[PDB]
């Protein structure tokens, strides 16, 4: 037989395994960005969707 | 003897900086006449041709 789910029944298990990162997400190497902005306001294309 | 290039340019004695135009570039060139509105700082300069 396969092994029932824990969440299934009433029972309290007080041994899981826990899925967990070897260390921290936050590196610090937040990602930045090369904005660029139009070369003239006039000559922007609004149109078309 | 020795002219090392001979040019025919507009006559600066005549379109005098009283006309306005700067000739020493090699072409006549305006300021502040049909400049461009909605650019960056140096992008007028073209429109001094």
């Amino acid at each position: 037989q396969v092994g029932i789910p824990k969440l299934e029944v009433d029972h309290i298990s007080f041994s899981n395994v826990v899925s967990m990162m070897t260390a921290n997400i936050r590196t610090g190497d937040d990602m930045a960005v090369e904005r660029v902005n139009p070369d003239d306001v006039r000559a922007i294309n609004i149109r078309n969707a | 003897y020795g002219a090392a290039v001979v040019n025919i340019d507009l006559n600066r004695d005549f379109f005098d900086t009283a006309t306005g135009i700067d000739l020493t570039k090699g072409i006549p060139l305006v300021q502040d006449l049909l400049v461009p509105i909605g650019v960056t700082a140096g992008a007028e300069q073209s429109a001094e041709y």
